[PDB]
């Protein structure tokens, strides 16, 4: 049960504020227009992944990532919860710790370069239901662990989308604040081109 | 300007002699508020400590080590690091950081470095050859000597211990030829012993405690690292500066341009630093190249004085006779006047400077020229009645000297 | 700001004083192609109190005092009609501020304005503004009866299509395209100037004390090297880019000081030199880094068929017009100027004879009143 | 070590032929407006202004210089002016003389 | 055609960028001289008969 990938799926490259100028980014985005496998299970982590979920009682827990998820090699284990949101490199759901971290439309991009995992959320006041509408927003509130290997599953345990994200460059158009107010696909279509 | 014009007499005209940038004072350096902190309180001041045949490892991650704390105290009696300068990795990272306590007497601490055998080295704690770290050691008979604690050590073993290998097994050594049945006899002895810690034995006999600090430093991520110093910062002053890790000289100034809370230093355009937030007090301040320009000089010609008007390019020169501030620049030995005569030496902005009667350079700002309103009315014309015919001089340059240059005899010859 | 680069840099030798030479050589040729352009006139020139210039109307391109730049407004127009201190680069100050070239400009045109082209030639002498446009229409061959006949009509040409200028510049975009590209290709260059500092150059790293930091001397002096090599490429490249450029505007300005010269100051009769038309006047208009001139010329419209002849054969002898074109309607001769149609009775006075009949093919046969 | 030498004398010389080129247009620009003058302002009169001297053009002449032409341009400079009531025709029994 | 000099090329910076866009401003310029030459008359006159 497919469906486009609309403008929706951009993040903020790097920590720098560009005010009211034009720039040209080389990293992992999700494609224009890219038609992402909504799922209503199990899930590949080829690369960097868009995740973006939507719920109304808020259903969805956190993401199970893992390499192998055999209990022979270590997991990732986001999980969350109303007090708090713990993850461990280590509840009802089961499968030599080496961290663990404590702290506090859903936009989340999460993705792992040279062994650092980061994490993108967003969140937007949704007014038609079952459709991600077309529109721009980005942020980068992330947790940063050293894992060092390739993460391979998702395991999320009422539907959401799940798109790949691909080394293609964006041209992103910076507001006066320093906000992503808009972006272009270089490749996606000779005018964008 | 007689150096850089190689002459000893130069005509009149403003040369630019050199360049003038403010040189800057006092670097500063930032860097955030040392939050978290390494755990190696929980380390050395451990009211329990554990047997040396069950030696406890602790591994550091994702902490600053401030490792001053371990070499400034006047509270060990041996400091003994191999391949690492404990003086020099307060600004280093670690991939991986080992802490080993246990606890042994004096006379088996010399036991604690590789290369070394003996029932402690070979049976309960072995450093490799190529040990990489500190083993710290400190009398500790106020503490584990009383007339309550039981530390242990092991007597024999089939085989000497691999480097960081740990064996707490409490099996029956078996000496002999006859097998043990999981209990004590004839060449079957219990592998464990108890110090015998007197508050009154001899020195070598007390008990020490032991910490063994080791790192690696391979080509992957780290997560051990020690602290940072960090200064105050100033304002309206050309300083080199370091904020985050990023190097620049400016002049830091108050900033109206608000970021985002996540960014941290911005560029204006052409991927030049403009402005930065330092970390500490989560303030945005703009930067500024300080002050630089050419310096050139206003003569009138050697022969007429030896006079000369300094003249720093867009200089607001509050800093280094009279000085005038000018809208090309700054003007050092010139007198202003209010009159204005016909542009002589072009400064800039609008603005001449030439010699004149006592005996000075002045700056004007020049006349474009006479002015008159000739007479307009709707019935008035102005007819000539009489003419001068002129001779004027034309000079148009019209060919150069045919130079040729053989190429092979000038660049190798 | 680097010591140990300083020193690799100072043993290549000469390449930077030459590059500051070639530099400072193009930023003063700046300064005499704008003097050369705009210092024509020897002493500014007011313009009279009260404007009566024969139904002309100058407002909209004479100097208004009560803007403070003291412009005129058609010149603010064109400076609002564009939209124009890093590391080492520094950008000097004109010689003359835009304000000097506005009072260079209002002199020129109150100049040319009040004394016609007598202030080119030495002291300006003046004359009435209608008969000075008779001059110009004598000028470009019609007779000057045609300017004084017509004068309101003339004038109230001239008012609107001045009104048009100010239309054609405030909601057409673009207007100033050359002078807009000359500030977008220097801002081009400086900007890629400076983005040369970030490439690598084939050095480990492109952040120079980073390369001196985690490198012994001996080895980083290599990678020094190859950033020195290429950044100084990358800034003689942007010298010698700048010394063609500033040829060509230096073409460019030259051109301007001869159509300043050959058009503001006189009257021109080269061909399509200054406008499309026979040349009336120019008035020049300060840009903020170049000159607009508005060309004022005549163009006939409303043409008419007419049976023509080259002489007129009267009394065994052939007629030729003096300055005009024998012209018929069907019936009747007339002799009119060329470029109007002023039909006059064809005489003696206007017509001189040379020859007879014989000779000259096409002429008609007619009688030439004799007064 | 000559590679290095011949990189750096092979730079020196491609700015300078680079350099001369340019000066040879700067210089090629004069002579053809030195020819446009000797022509239009010595082999005749020219009416265009200022193109010779301040003032009507009455003549010119050439003279040799070292590396280039001097002129010297004869014009006429009206001088003494006097002021006068004028009018552009003359009514005179009911027709309008223009001069 | 070889990713590996490309690659290489890379790092020198915008020389090949400056280099088209040089070459590019000669190929109008060339139109805009011709245009400029010949296209002086607004409306094409044909001789009569
Ligand atoms: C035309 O418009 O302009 C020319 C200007 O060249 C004008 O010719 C000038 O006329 C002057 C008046 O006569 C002339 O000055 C005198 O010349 C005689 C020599 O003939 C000389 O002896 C004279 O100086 C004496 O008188 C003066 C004044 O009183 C005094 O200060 C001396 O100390 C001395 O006692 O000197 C005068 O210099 O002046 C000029 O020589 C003469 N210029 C030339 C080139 O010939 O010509 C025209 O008269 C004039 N035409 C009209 C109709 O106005
Ligand atoms: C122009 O406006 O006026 C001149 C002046 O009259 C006009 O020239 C005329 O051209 C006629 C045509 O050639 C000319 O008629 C003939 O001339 C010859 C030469 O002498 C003469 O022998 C000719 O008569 C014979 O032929 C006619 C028939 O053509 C016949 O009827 C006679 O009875 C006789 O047999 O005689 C003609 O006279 O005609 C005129 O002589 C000649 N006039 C003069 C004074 O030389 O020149 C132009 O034709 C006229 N052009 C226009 C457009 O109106
Ligand atoms: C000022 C003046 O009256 N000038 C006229 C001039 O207009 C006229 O020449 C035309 O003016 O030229 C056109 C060519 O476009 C011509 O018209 C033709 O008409 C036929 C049909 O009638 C079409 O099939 C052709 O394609 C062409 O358009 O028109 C014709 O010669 C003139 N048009 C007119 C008079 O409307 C010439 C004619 O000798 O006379 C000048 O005095
Ligand atoms: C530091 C800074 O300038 N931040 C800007 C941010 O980056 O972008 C936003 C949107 O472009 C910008 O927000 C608006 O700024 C203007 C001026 O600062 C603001 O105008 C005032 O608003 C206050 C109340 O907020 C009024 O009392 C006052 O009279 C002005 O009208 O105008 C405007 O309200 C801001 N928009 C908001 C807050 O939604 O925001 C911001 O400056
Ligand atoms: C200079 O030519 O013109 C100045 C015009 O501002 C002059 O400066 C003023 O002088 C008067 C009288 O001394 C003061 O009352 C004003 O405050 C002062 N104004 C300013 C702005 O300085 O300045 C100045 O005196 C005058 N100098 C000469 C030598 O004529
Ligand atoms: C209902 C609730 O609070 N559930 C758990 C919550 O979601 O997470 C925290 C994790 O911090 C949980 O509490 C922890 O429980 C273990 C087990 O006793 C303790 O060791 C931790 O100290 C404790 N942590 C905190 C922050 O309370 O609590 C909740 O049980
Ligand atoms: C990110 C962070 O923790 N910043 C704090 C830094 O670590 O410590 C200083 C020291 O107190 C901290 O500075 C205080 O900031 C608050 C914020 O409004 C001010 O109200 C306090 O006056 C200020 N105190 C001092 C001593 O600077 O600074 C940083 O917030
Ligand atoms: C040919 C011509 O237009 N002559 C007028 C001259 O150019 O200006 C004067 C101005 O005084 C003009 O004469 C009259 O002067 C009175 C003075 O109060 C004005 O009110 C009149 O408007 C003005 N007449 C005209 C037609 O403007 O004299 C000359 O007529
Ligand atoms: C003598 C005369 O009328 N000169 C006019 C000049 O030629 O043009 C300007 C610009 O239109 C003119 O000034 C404007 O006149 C109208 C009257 O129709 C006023 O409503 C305008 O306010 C006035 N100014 C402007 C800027 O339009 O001025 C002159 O009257
Ligand atoms: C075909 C035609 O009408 N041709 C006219 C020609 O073009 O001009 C003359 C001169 O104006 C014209 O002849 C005159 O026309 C006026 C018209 O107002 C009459 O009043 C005159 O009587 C008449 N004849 C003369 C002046 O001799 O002729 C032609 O009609
Ligand atoms: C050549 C000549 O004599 N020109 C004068 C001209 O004929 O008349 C005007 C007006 O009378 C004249 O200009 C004024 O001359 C007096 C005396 O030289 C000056 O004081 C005035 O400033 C001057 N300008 C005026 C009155 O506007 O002009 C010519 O000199
Ligand atoms: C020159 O300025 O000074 C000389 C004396 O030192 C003098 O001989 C020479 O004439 C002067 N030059 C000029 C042009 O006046
Ligand atoms: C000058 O540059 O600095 C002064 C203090 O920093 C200030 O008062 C003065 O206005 C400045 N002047 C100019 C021309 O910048
Ligand atoms: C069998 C195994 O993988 N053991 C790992 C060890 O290699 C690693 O150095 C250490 C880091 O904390 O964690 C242990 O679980
Ligand atoms: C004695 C005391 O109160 N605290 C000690 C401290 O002095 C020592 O520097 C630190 C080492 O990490 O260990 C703590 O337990």
């Amino acid at each position: 049960a497919y469906t486009n990938s609309f403008t929706r799926g951009v993040y903020y490259p790097d920590k720098v504020f560009r005010s009211s100028v034009l720039h040209s980014t080389q990293d992992l985005f999700l494609p224009f227009f890219s038609n992402v496998t909504w799922f209503h299970p199990v899930l590949p982590f080829n690369d960097g992944v868009y995740f973006a979920s939507t719920e109304k009682s808020n259903i969805i827990r956190g993401w199970i990532f893992g390499t192998t998820l055999d209990s022979k090699t270590q997991s990732l284990l986001i999980v969350n919860n109303a007090t708090n949101v713990v993850i461990k490199v280590c509840f009802r759901v089961y499968s030599n710790c080496t961290f663990e971290y404590v702290s506090q439309l859903r936009e989340f991009v999460f993705k792992n370069i040279d062994g650092y995992f980061k994490i993108y959320s967003k969140h937007t006041p949704i007014n038609l239901v079952r459709d991600l509408p077309q529109g721009f927003s980005a942020l980068e509130p992330l947790v940063d662990l050293p894992i060092g290997i390739n993460i391979t599953r998702f395991q999320t345990l009422a539907a959401y989308y799940v798109g790949y994200l691909q080394p293609r460059t964006f041209l992103l158009k910076y507001n006066e604040n320093g906000t992503i107010t808009d972006a272009v696909d270089c490749a996606l279509d000779p005018l964008s081109e | 300007t007689k150096c850089t014009l190689k002459s000893f007499t130069v005509e009149k005209g403003i040369y630019q002699t050199s360049n003038f940038r403010v040189q800057p004072t006092e670097s500063i350096v930032r860097f955030p508020n040392i939050t978290n902190l390494c755990p190696f309180g929980e380390v050395f001041n451990a009211t329990r400590f554990a047997s040396v045949y069950a030696w406890n490892r602790k591994r550091i991650s994702n902490c600053v080590a401030d490792y001053s704390v371990l070499y400034n105290s006047a509270s060990f009696s041996t400091f003994k690091c191999y391949g690492v300068s404990p003086t020099k990795l307060n600004d280093l990272c670690f991939t991986n950081v080992y802490a080993d306590s246990f606890v042994i007497r004096g006379d088996e601490v010399r036991q604690i470095a590789p290369g070394q055998t003996g029932k402690i080295a070979d049976y309960n704690y072995k450093l490799p050859d190529d040990f990489t770290g500190c083993v710290i050691a400190w009398n500790s008979n106020n503490l584990d000597s009383k007339v309550n604690y039981n530390y242990l050590y092991r007597l024999f073993r089939k085989s000497n211990l691999k480097p960081f290998e740990r064996d707490i097994s409490t099996e029956i050594y078996q000496a002999g030829s006859t097998p043990c049945n999981g209990v004590e006899g004839f060449n079957c002895y219990f592998p464990l012993q108890s110090y015998g810690f007197q508050p009154t034995n001899g020195v070598g006999y007390q008990p020490y405690r032991v910490v063994v600090l080791s790192f690696e430093l391979l080509h992957a991520p780290a997560t051990v690292c020690g602290p940072k110093k960090s200064t105050n910062l100033v304002k309206n002053k050309c300083v080199n500066f370091n904020f985050n890790g990023l190097t620049g000289t400016g002049v830091l100034t108050e900033s109206n341009k608000k970021f985002l809370p996540f960014q941290q230093f911005g560029r204006d355009i052409a991927d030049t630093t403009d402005a930065v937030r330092d970390p500490q007090t989560l303030e945005i301040l703009d930067i500024t190249p300080c002050s630089f320009g050419g310096v050139s000089v206003i003569t009138p010609g050697t022969n007429t004085s030896n006079q000369v008007a300094v003249l720093y390019q867009d200089v607001n020169c509050t800093e280094v006779s009279n000085v005038f501030q000018t809208r090309a620049g700054c003007l050092i030995g010139a007198e202003h006047v209010n009159n204005s005569y016909e542009c002589d030496i072009p400064i800039g902005a609008g603005i001449c400077a030439s010699y004149q009667t006592s005996q000075s350079i002045i700056a004007y700002t020049m006349s474009l020229g006479a002015e008159n309103s000739v007479a307009y009315s709707n019935n008035s014309i102005a007819i000539p009645t009489n003419f001068t015919i002129s001779v004027t001089t034309e000079i148009l340059p019209v060919s150069m000297t045919k130079t040729s240059v053989d190429c092979t005899m000038y660049i190798c010859g | 700001d680097s010591t140990e680069c300083s020193n690799l840099l100072l043993q290549y030798g000469s390449f930077c004083t030459q590059l500051n030479r070639a530099l400072t050589g193009i930023a003063v040729e700046q300064d005499k192609n704008t003097q050369e352009v705009f210092a024509q006139v020897k002493q500014i020139y007011k313009t009279p109190p009260i404007k009566d210039f024969g139904g002309f109307n100058f407002s909209q391109i004479l100097p208004d005092p009560s803007k403070p730049s003291k412009r005129s407004f058609i010149e603010d127009l064109l400076f609002n009609k564009v939209t124009l201190k890093f590391n080492g680069l520094t950008v000097l100050p004109p010689l003359l501020t835009d304000e000097m070239i506005a009072q260079y400009t209002s002199a020129l045109l109150a100049g040319t304005i009040t004394s016609g082209w007598t202030f080119g030639a030495g002291a300006a002498l003046q004359i009435p503004f209608a008969m000075q446009m008779a001059y110009r229409f004598n000028g470009i061959g019609v007779t000057q009866n045609v300017l004084y006949e017509n004068q309101k009509l003339i004038a109230n040409q001239f008012n609107s299509a001045i009104g048009k200028i100010q239309d054609s510049l405030s909601s057409t975009a673009s207007a100033l395209g050359k002078l807009q590209d000359v500030v977008n290709q220097n801002a081009q260059a400086l900007n890629t100037l400076v983005k040369q500092l970030s490439s690598n150059f084939g050095a480990i790293s492109s952040v120079l004390n980073d390369i001196l930091s985690r490198l012994d001397p001996p080895e980083a002096e290599v990678q020094i090297d190859r950033l020195i090599t290429g950044r100084l490429q990358s800034l003689q490249t942007y010298v010698t880019q700048q010394l063609i450029r500033a040829a060509e505007i230096r073409a460019s300005a030259n051109l301007a000081a001869t159509k300043m010269s050959e058009c503001v100051l006189g009257q021109s009769k080269r061909v399509d030199f200054c406008g499309k038309g026979y040349h009336l006047m120019s008035f020049p208009q300060s840009a903020p880094h170049g000159v607009v001139f508005l060309h004022v010329t005549y163009v006939p419209a409303q043409e008419k068929n007419f049976t023509t002849a080259p002489a007129i054969c009267h009394d065994g002898k052939a007629h030729f017009p003096r300055e005009g074109v024998f012209v018929s309607n069907g019936t009747h001769w007339f002799v009119t100027q060329r470029n109007f149609y002023e039909p006059q009775i064809i005489t003696t006075d206007n017509t001189f004879v040379s020859g007879n009949c014989d000779v000259v093919i096409g002429i008609v046969n007619n009688t030439v009143y004799d007064p």
